[PDB]
RNA sequence: GGCCCUUGCGGUGCUCCUGGAGCGCUCCGGGUUGCAGGUGCCCGAGGCCGA
């Protein structure tokens, strides 16, 4: 039934980390807090891997091959997996925190920096042992925390940076000439180190905007093995210089902008480098030419990354989560995409199910398409936040209310805000209803204590609803009846009718205050979520109680880090705030403050099951119970990380702000699930949390789902029937399994000409699943007018048979029409910009 | 009184090398460049300006009689400075691990802390640099040294 | 003063639906018209019980 | 090759300690103890402050027999050749050369000595890996059993013999210098004295003596009556104690001043005490055993009383019944023939946790401790089910115990037993015993049957009885096995007597009675899928739907009883264990075996996790629990359907590292040569050619990138992902040319050109589907005649479009790259005449095609929409 | 926002801002305006400075 | 239900592996370490009070 698998995250495109192209330089990898994401610029497209961490990602290395990768959290854990399969292969952790690895170019060696000392390690073989790496060799030099790692492209010896101003170059093997050598000239932390394309000179790059240029005598295939020694001799007899050519400086005197992200492309000797202020510069080194510099943004740029090929740079900023590629031969963006982190709060899906909207707190307005998972207009007429969106029923059209106390309805068909409703005295709005008609927009309001009612075509304020007490939870217009349900905390939610002569209301009371209601889709039902922890189901017409659901005991809740009480004392003060039916209404999912979103079955007042949104363990309140270890005499002292966390800068924590740049609790904001929506296809849902924007969609792989099995119902009949050609008998055994490449199979098997014999002899159950899986075809499929015959003999056979049951079968049909909508559009367009234009030339020529 | 007589700006960034002469009274500062700065609360420029190293210096300590001065530097090497206005380095010598820390007893000795290594040097003294050809007491700490001090008696 | 400091740490107060625990929160003119005791506090239970208005049903639920 | 194809072993799990015994190391730059103890075919590193784990060893195909420590390096010996283990991980010296096992292991410098049991002693160069020297001693006048290398003695070692003797060699000069008459007991343990010149002894009679090898005399005897004396060592913190251990278990502390016995520790261990060992200068006595302990004592107390400082410990009995517990998979709860209830995480030994024994009146042992109150002692665990939701409030676990007439339960967070003793009021005594129990997926109901055939139902926060199903017994015989729904629905048990009958769980009347061919054995139910199995004792194998109550597969191959059955997460796969050390998968949407391999032990258990990763196996004597990989996650494996009667010939151990049946097909390009189609090639590279220009323009920045006027002219340059041109120049040529050198036409244009001879553009076309939309516009920008194309190379593209509507495949390119192309070339298209030809037959096709989908397009949409209103 | 594809393609200014109807969607010179057309322009006009006084003189009256 | 030197009863003293937060140790190897520009931070008590 419920078998549904996570397969993308929107909403967040770089939280912290370093940047990495893939090998052909396509592709860019990139992380997403506790995640990793891939951008295939080559065909526009974004997905995330399945793999989660306990951390956020703090390095990436990526191996030379293409074929494996290595990601370690901040608390130290590094997980090897390889990026052709999207799997994990095996886990490791490092004792200390590293600064950052990367492989050595021949792809048989890597260098971990951690601590004060640099680790050499060989690569993951072909062996599968319990201990993934074999560690090779250690050096010990710095003073302080090592930073950057290079590799010279002979793989002969590498170079690593230094927080204590001193720059450290070792050999992969025991040179006699060179072991080791340090190097100095600088007054402030190392921030990157380069090497030639095919000698041993290097660059030094200083936190204070310094570049050093060091060149040594001899030629890197000068470097000599040292003489065998101690035991190896037993079995037998049975220095370079450093000098600092060049020193440059990246910013004028009097102005402190600190260097804080380098690349540098070997090939074609060139320099990029991004500062505080978020501006970056381009540079050829042997001459230091600045060929042209952009500032990006306000906050800093925190990691750069050049391709193999040399065209596209990659730039991060973490102060609003920017990502950027850059194309400076042609000056354009290729890629550019900004998404700030616990902002969202609201969703909402389009009719066909095709984008989702969304706003947040900063105040923007967000449309991103699924299928891509790019976003692709913004408005940003909105001055504060955000509180609801909502698409209408039947056009491309956009509703939000706002926190500026103004209700905007935009359209994407001309991209502008048509319309725009503000109340008469001066009022903020928490959420948006708009009727199914379209004609009717309503809202309501966080202390005036009542809804406004607006017309769309005219934009005059139709009336003020009153009656409630305390603030309005929530709205929503019931989709076939047009009546509006409002749940409000003084323990009622009532039902305000429209079109209705006598101005009929009704009045639901609750034992306890109310947060959020829902219509199901027919709408003859009606779901209340109470301070109490329990959902009530209506009947709205009769206002009659069908049933209830205790939740309290399933929200598994656990301790803030600054918290004095424990888990179940809080718990017993939280209840569910976010609901939503599934597509048939048979099944509810709630969320609130929790990584957990629970679907209970509404008939039979039974949890069917518990989805783990996150694993994030760097995100507070996720965990039951604290971990002991931390504690001290004294307590946990919080506030010692609080103050690490908050050292980002940017802005100045301020006292008693819950969320934002200036609260003090935003390096580890609470998990909270914000809101729930759920498809009109009905083939995936959607969550806003903190983490991001999330969707699940049905896979095939999670769950097995035979109709009526026999012992007969087998594989091997399948294809003896298709060899035999009764085809009727093989498409109905092969419909009775749910696998989805048998009855392709089936229906490919077929030759045109049977085709409505076959669709006459199917009987009437059987059709719902046809249409299920040729709407599933037309998205992967290459035979477009093979399953347009299919679709076109069924519908039209059965069309009139359908109709009478269409009230059960909205979910098909709308994902069905979609599809097969989809391919149409483009080929309408493309065909008869053809067809006329020849024409056209076809009639210059007569007239000729 | 409780009231601050002087607030000057050393105007070299940041400041984490620090230490007085008990026979003198001024405050010595380290640098980044290499230099170490004689400061008076009176003056709002250093009395003078004394390039050590090659490198950044991490440390200071000079004695209780104001005679010698001891530093280290990201060079690895530990220099002994002659107070008594000639200002050269009395003994040299390079040191595999970084002297992060440095002190004076009152009778002379010096120690170095060095990872979490500790050695301390003796001299006779008599008008004399302690000798730093081979060290006096040798002892390993459980971690990395923080700090470095004597008793007074 | 310790008191009603010691209350919103001890989880017992609430503005509207959330329950906050911060002592540092200013409450605005609006909002303080709903701040009140959370439910099935023992707090709570004690005023009701002083009032004369207990009922076992309601409260505990 | 392997024996397996789904699944390999990775690690095992709950195991700390065996018969081999422990070594004590100490370390260089950590001025710390480290103990190794052997671990199967293993070894595991702990710290001896905190007994943390530190360091987990890379397997060996055979078990361990033998073992050394040396500071640097660890040996470790498995049948004839050992190896050498650095950072306690990894081998990197291994050692051939013996035709016997290895019972000895000397670490001597940088040489090591291994003695073999048919009696050959050979010292190796551990680096190069070269024999030094060998050694031969007579098997019925020799054989050697103690080794030993007394401190501060240049090249010297002694060795003792089962005979009695003793002997005294030196490596280096291959002599013998002396030797021992001894006792006629023989020797059986040997070690060096806290002094230069002095040895202890133990025999197998028991005694121990202490002697003096210079001068050979014997300082004092001891004597044990317990057995030979396994081990021995001495105090060194400044008492004169000695230590000796005995295969009882039992450990003497011996008085060396006053030649007395000052106190004996018994029962320190259940089995036999495997080494012992005083920390150096410290009060510390460490002790192993095969009782799976690891035990740490200190003698601080009044008299020298030692008492329990420190352990790590696991089930010192066969495991019984094994489970994930919770979704997450972290975590796997394990009772044992002891009588207790353990959790082992999968992640870390840190997580590892036991809920304690089975005890009635939990108060009593709070007074008397777990000894002197055996009686209140229950029997073994043999069945349990537990369930994750609710257990914060209260129980969650059920458990049966052997012969035992009451079900007890347990609690997960308290880490305890349960307060309730679930039973049907009316009985008392102890001839009817529960058989089988199961937990509902809310958490509330237990429903336990009884082995008279009786079924009830309780409640597991009061312990209430609820109702029982049928109107007085449920089945004529034994309940086999009960299974509840997840939706608390439909409940299914069974009977000895061969009936499966379906209950409903509210209101408990009977539904449906199907008669099974064989008695029923095991029972299990996989709630989300609604698949329940089936073991019956004709070795078969029944797989039927709960919801229609009818079987749906028969699998059939085991050689034995059927031990226990697990269900992949996802329910398409089958794994049962049975009787013959075989593990079998089935494929159920095929119904045919996928998997078979064998094993050296019976298992009796088996559990997959509910992530899918890892798949666990408990065995019938073996004390651990040992992990399998499931390898379709982290590689592709295409699944081939087995042979029913199939035997596996390969065995796999354990702990070590190392046709019309199936269902897979693929499309074809092409089902016939009438059917239009589409290629799969990504939208933005076809769908964007039009409105390019736009596109385009948009994406530059809204403020110009700053330029310096110093900047030179020229900056390097990068050609592009793909060469649009094919010679980019004809090692030290010159760089000046005149014209005709350089590449002047188009790759594009010049397959174009080759198209017209051959009428063939294949070659052209996949270079057009190659090249981007920036490409794409380029290269057709190119082609007019201003550009440098001939019109007769334009002639050959519109040549490319009709054939691609001729095979009616690729259509939307075709559509595309034609849209284009008119866009560009419009205006000089109607002058030039020989390019109408190919228009208008290039129009009726166009025409042609669309008509006919967009008729199928437009009848499909306005009957959907029909539908909506 | 920046991608390689559109969506949607438009004119972004509606047909009625490029080109102003008038209420009727059409135009008559003077030469085809009957009596009654010209009627009601008299009348139009007539009826706009009407309000417009209204209008000026109760602005007036409120300054 | 089982308990038989017992208890619907109560208390103590030690042990129970820091995510980042005891790093660095098979072998090899460590020797000839071979003055750009800085002006910060802090300084408000009046009650739509309760007792």
């Amino acid at each position: 039934k419920f078998a549904y698998r996570f397969s993308n995250l929107l909403g967040t495109v770089y939280r912290r980390g370093n940047l990495n192209f893939t090998c052909d330089g396509n592709s860019v990898i990139s992380p997403v807090g506790n995640r990793v994401t891939v951008f295939d610029l080559k065909n526009n497209k974004s997905d995330t891997l399945p793999l989660a961490t306990r951390y956020n990602v703090k390095c990436v290395g990526l191996s030379p091959d293409g074929r494996l990768a290595i990601i370690v959290d901040e608390g130290g854990d590094a997980l090897l997996v390889s990026l052709v399969c999207r799997s994990v292969l095996h886990h490791f952790h490092f004792k200390g925190s590293v600064h950052s690895v990367s492989f050595s170019p021949d792809g048989r060696k890597f260098v971990v920096t951690k601590g004060n000392i640099a680790q050499m390690y060989h690569a993951p073989g072909k062996k599968r042992e319990f201990n993934a790496f074999v560690l090779d060799k250690t050096y010990f030099g710095p003073y302080d925390e090592t930073t950057c790692i290079d590799w010279t492209d002979d793989s002969r010896c590498f170079v690593v940076g230094s927080k204590d101003m001193s720059t450290w170059v070792f050999g992969a093997e025991r040179w006699d000439n060179l072991i080791y050598y340090a190097l100095g000239g600088h007054k402030d932390a190392i921030v990157a180190c380069f090497f030639e394309s095919n000698s041993l000179d290097l660059y030094s790059l200083s936190q204070d905007g310094v570049l050093c240029m060091w060149q040594c005598d001899t030629p890197p295939e000068g470097l000599r093995l040292k003489p065998p020694a101690g035991w190896k001799a037993d079995l037998l007899q049975r220095k370079v210089k450093y000098s600092r050519l060049a020193k440059y400086f990246f910013n004028k005197e009097g102005d402190f902008n600190n260097l804080t992200a380098a690349a540098f492309h070997k090939k074609s000797h060139l320099l990029v480098t991004g500062f505080a202020s978020g501006i970056f510069h381009l540079h050829e080194l042997p001459e230091f030419n600045l060929i042209h510099s952009l500032s990006i943004s306000d906050q800093s740029i925190a990691s750069v990354a050049i391709n193999s090929s040399g065209d596209w740079i990659a730039f991060g900023c973490s102060g609003l989560g920017q990502l950027l590629v850059w194309e400076w031969q042609s000056e354009s963006y290729v890629l550019k995409q900004q998404g700030h982190f616990n902002s969202m709060v609201a969703l909402a899906y389009s009719p066909d199910g095709q984008y989702i909207v969304t706003g947040g707190d900063d105040g923007k307005v967000k449309v991103w398409n699924t299928l891509s998972g790019f976003c692709f207009v913004t408005f940003t007429e909105h001055s504060s936040g955000v509180t609801g969106v909502t698409f209408t029923a039947t056009g491309y059209v956009v509703v939000t209310s706002s926190m500026d106390g103004t209700v905007r309805a935009f359209d994407l068909h001309r991209y502008r805000n048509f319309r725009t409703f503000t109340s008469p005295r001066p009022t903020q709005f928490s959420c948006v209803a708009v009727d199914a008609s379209g004609e009717i927009v309503s809202a309501g309001a966080q202390d005036s204590f009542e809804i406004f009612v607006w017309s769309m075509q005219t934009g005059r304020l139709l009336d003020v609803l009153s009656g409630h007490e305390g603030p309005i939870s929530g709205l929503c217009f019931n989709p076939m009846k047009s009546v509006l349900a409002s749940a409000s905390w003084d323990k009622t939610v009532r039902l305000w009718d429209m079109f209705d002569s006598w101005r009929t209301k009704e009045t639901l009371a609750l034992t306890s205050d109310a947060l959020a209601v829902t219509f199901r889709p027919d709408g003859a039902e009606l779901a209340v979520a109470t301070l109490n922890s329990q959902i009530t189901f209506w009947d709205p017409e009769n206002a009659v109680q069908t049933g209830s659901i205790e939740g309290r005991h399933d929200l598994k809740t656990g301790r803030k880090e600054l918290d004095k009480i424990t888990a179940k004392h809080a718990a017993k003060g939280k209840a569910f705030t976010a609901l939503c039916y599934s597509a048939d209404g048979h099944s509810i999912l709630a969320g609130g403050m929790s990584k957990f979103v629970c679907i209970y079955h509404v008939r039979e007042q039974i949890l069917m099951k518990r989805f783990e949104i996150s694993c994030n363990l760097s995100l507070d309140a996720m965990e039951e119970f604290l971990n002991r270890r931390k504690m001290t005499e004294f307590g946990n002292l919080a506030l010692i990380d609080q103050d690490a966390g908050q050292e980002d800068g940017v802005a100045i924590p301020l006292p008693g702000v819950r969320k934002g740049d200036m609260s003090s609790r935003h390096f580890k904001p609470e998990i909270r699930v914000t809101s729930l929506r759920f498809s009109p296809t009905g083939r995936c849902w959607a969550a806003t949390t903190t983490e991001g924007l999330l969707i699940y969609s049905l896979d095939t792989r999670v769950l097995f789902d035979p109709f009526e099995l026999d012992t007969s119902v087998t594989p091997g009949r399948v294809r003896e029937a298709l060899r035999q050609q009764d085809f009727t008998r093989a498409i109905l055994m092969a419909l009775r399994l749910n696998e989805s490449k048998l009855v392709q199979e089936a229906l490919e098997a077929v030759p045109r000409g049977e085709i409505e014999v076959v669709t006459s002899s199917l009987p009437e159950l059987y059709v719902e699943k046809v249409l299920e899986f040729l709407a599933s075809s037309f998205e992967v499929s290459r035979h477009l007018e093979f399953y347009l015959l299919w679709t076109h003999k069924l519908l039209m056979l059965h069309g009139q048979k359908l109709k009478s049951r269409a009230g059960t079968l909205l979910p098909v049909i709308q994902f069905l029409q979609k599809s097969i909508q989809r391919h149409l559009d483009d080929l309408s367009k493309l065909c008869s910009w053809n067809h006329y234009n020849m024409q056209y030339a076809l009639a210059v020529s007569k007239q000729r | 009184v409780g009231k601050i007589v002087a607030a000057l700006n050393a105007r070299a960034g940041r400041l984490d090398v620090m230490s007085q002469n008990p026979y003198n009274a001024v405050i010595h500062l380290g640098h980044s460049n290499g230099t170490v700065s004689l400061w008076s609360p009176a003056m709002k420029e250093p009395l003078a300006k004394i390039l050590c190293h090659r490198g950044g210096v991490r440390a200071v300590a000079v004695d209780s009689t104001g005679t010698y001065m001891a530093t280290s530097g990201l060079d690895h090497q530990l220099k002994i400075f002659d107070l008594r206005g000639t200002y050269q380095p009395l003994s040299t010598r390079t040191l595999p691990h970084g002297a992060g820390h440095l002190a004076f007893s009152q009778r002379g000795l010096l120690v170095a802390g060095m990872g979490d290594v500790v050695n301390i040097w003796a001299g006779q003294g008599k008008a004399s640099p302690p000798s730093l050809e081979q060290p006096y007491l040798t002892h390993r700490l459980s971690g990395p040294v923080h700090g470095l001090q004597f008793c007074p008696f | 003063l310790q008191a009603a400091v010691a209350f919103v740490e001890q989880g017992h107060v609430r503005v509207g639906p959330d329950v906050v625990t911060d002592p540092a929160f200013l409450v605005t003119r609006s909002m303080e018209d709903f701040v009140t005791w959370v439910d099935s506090s023992k707090i709570k239970r004690h005023v009701l019980e002083y009032n004369e208005e207990r009922d076992d049903f309601d409260l505990e639920a | 090759r392997t024996a397996s194809a789904l699944f390999a072993g990775f690690r095992a799990l709950g195991l700390f300690s065996n018969d081999i015994p422990h070594v004590v190391r100490f370390s260089a730059l950590k001025r710390r103890f480290y103990v190794t103890t052997c671990v199967g075919k293993s070894f595991h590193t702990y710290d001896v402050q905190k007994l943390s784990l530190v360091a987990v060893s890379n397997s060996v195909p055979q078990d361990i027999c033998c073992m050394a420590a040396d500071g640097r390096l660890v040996f470790a010996a498995y049948g004839n050749v050992f190896s050498a283990f650095a950072r306690n991980k990894e081998i990197v010296h291994t050692f051939k050369g013996h035709k016997a096992e290895i019972h000895f292991l000397q670490p001597f410098g940088d040489h090591i000595i291994s003695v073999d049991t048919d009696g050959i002693l050979i010292i190796w160069h551990i680096y190069s890996e070269e024999e030094y020297l060998q050694l031969t001693f007579d098997k019925s006048v020799f054989k050697i059993s103690a080794i030993l290398h007394p401190s501060t003695y240049l090249n010297k070692i002694l060795l003792g013999s089962e005979q009695g003797s003793l002997q005294l060699w030196n490596v280096k000069s291959n002599k013998l210098l002396y030797t021992f008459p001894g006792w006629k007991v023989g020797v059986t343990a040997l070690q060096q004295a806290p002094a230069v010149d002095v040895v202890a002894i133990g025999l197998m009679s028991g005694q121990v003596i202490i002697h003096n090898i210079k001068f050979n005399e014997t300082l004092m005897k001891f004597r044990q009556d317990w057995g030979p004396i396994t081990s021995i060592s001495f105090r060194t913190d400044g008492h004169p104690v000695m230590a000796a251990g005995s295969p009882c278990g039992h450990i003497g502390l011996w008085d060396l001043e006053d030649k007395k016995l000052i106190n004996q520790m018994r029962n320190a261990h259940s089995t036999a005490i495997a080494g012992l060992t005083f920390l150096h200068r410290e009060p510390l006595l460490v002790t192993n055993g095969a009782d799976n302990a690891l035990r740490i004592w200190i003698f601080d107390g009044p008299t020298g009383e030692g008492r329990l400082l420190r352990f790590r410990m696991g089930h010192s009995a066969p495991l019984t019944n094994i489970r994930y517990y919770g979704q997450n998979g972290q975590q796997i709860l394990s009772a044992s023939q002891d009588g207790t209830l353990q959790s082992f995480s999968t992640v870390h030994e840190k997580f590892n946790k036991s809920l304690g024994h089975g005890l009635i009146n939990k108060k009593r042992v709070k007074r008397k401790g777990l000894q002197n109150t055996m009686s209140v002692r229950l029997p073994p665990i043999t069945k349990f089910a537990a369930e994750e939701a609710r257990e914060s409030d209260w129980d969650g676990i059920i458990a049966c115990h052997q012969g035992k007439l009451s079900c007890s339960t347990w609690n997960y967070q308290k880490s305890t037993i349960g307060a309730y003793f679930l039973k049907p009021k009316e009985l008392k005594k102890d001839d009817i015993t529960a058989t089988a129990v199961d937990i509902t997926s809310c958490g509330n109901f237990a429903v336990i049957g009884l082995s008279s055939g009786t079924v009830d139902v309780y409640n597991m926060q009061s312990g209430i009885h609820r109702g029982s199903f049928g109107k007085d017994q449920a089945h004529k015989g034994s309940v086999r096995g009960v299974a509840v729904d997840g939706l608390n629905q439909l409940t299914v048990t069974t009977g000895s007597e061969g009936l499966l009958k379906f209950w409903n769980f509210k209101n408990k009347i009977l539904i449906h009675s199907v008669s099974l061919s064989s008695s029923p054995n095991i029972m299990l139910l996989h709630r989300d899928s609604g698949i329940l199995g089936l073991a019956l004792d004709d070795f078969s194998i029944s797989v039927l739907d709960i919801e229609t109550r009818k079987i749906v597969r028969e699998f059939s191959g085991h050689q034995g009883q059927i031990n226990d059955m697990a269900f992949s997460p996802d329910g398409r796969w089958l794994i049962s264990a049975a009787m013959d050390c075989s593990i079998r998968t089935w494929d159920l949407p095929s119904g045919c075996l996928i998997d078979c391999f064998l094993l050296d032990s019976a298992p009796l258990n088996v559990s997959m996790s509910p992530t899918g990763d890892f798949l666990a196996t408990s065995h019938v004597d073996h004390l651990g629990i040992y992990l399998w990989s499931n390898i379709s996650l982290y590689s592709v494996v295409s699944l081939r359907p087995l042979p029913a009667d199939y035997v596996p010939s390969i065995v796999m151990l354990p702990g070590t590292c190392q046709s019309d049946e199936l269902i897979e097909y693929d499309s074809p390009e092409q089902l016939n040569e009438q059917l239009v189609t589409l290629s799969l090639l990504p939208e933005s590279r076809w769908k964007n050619l039009l409105n390019l220009d736009v596109i385009k323009k948009k994406n530059k920045p809204k403020e110009p990138p700053k330029v310096p006027k110093s900047a030179p002219f020229f900056i390097p340059t990068i050609p592009g992902l793909v060469p649009r041109y094919a010679a980019p120049e004809q090692p030290q040529q010159s760089k000046v040319v005149n014209l005709g050198v350089l590449a002047q036409k188009s790759d594009f244009c010049l397959k174009l050109e080759e198209g017209l001879v051959n009428n063939k553009y294949d070659t052209a076309l996949n270079l057009l589907k190659e090249s981007g939309p920036s490409g794409i516009e380029t290269e057709l920008r190119s082609l007019s005649p201003d550009c440098g194309g001939s019109i007769e190379v334009m002639q050959s593209f519109l040549k490319m479009i009709g054939m691609m509507l001729d095979r009616k495949r690729d259509f939307e390119l075709a559509q595309a790259y034609l849209a284009l192309f008119l866009k560009l070339h419009l205006k000089m298209l109607p002058s030039e005449p020989v390019l109408l030809e190919e228009i208008t037959n290039l129009s009726s096709q166009v025409e042609e095609n669309w008509t006919h989908l967009q008729s199928l397009f437009n009848q499909s949409m306005c009957i959907l929409n029909y539908l909506k209103s | 926002e920046v991608a390689p594809v559109s969506v949607s393609d438009a004119a972004l200014l509606a047909p009625e801002e490029i080109k102003e109807k008038n209420k009727a969607g059409d135009i008559k010179t003077a030469a085809e305006k009957t009596a009654t057309d010209k009627k009601r322009e008299r009348r139009k006009k007539k009826y706009q400075k009407r309000m417009k006084i209204k209008e000026k003189e109760k602005r007036r009256k409120l300054l």
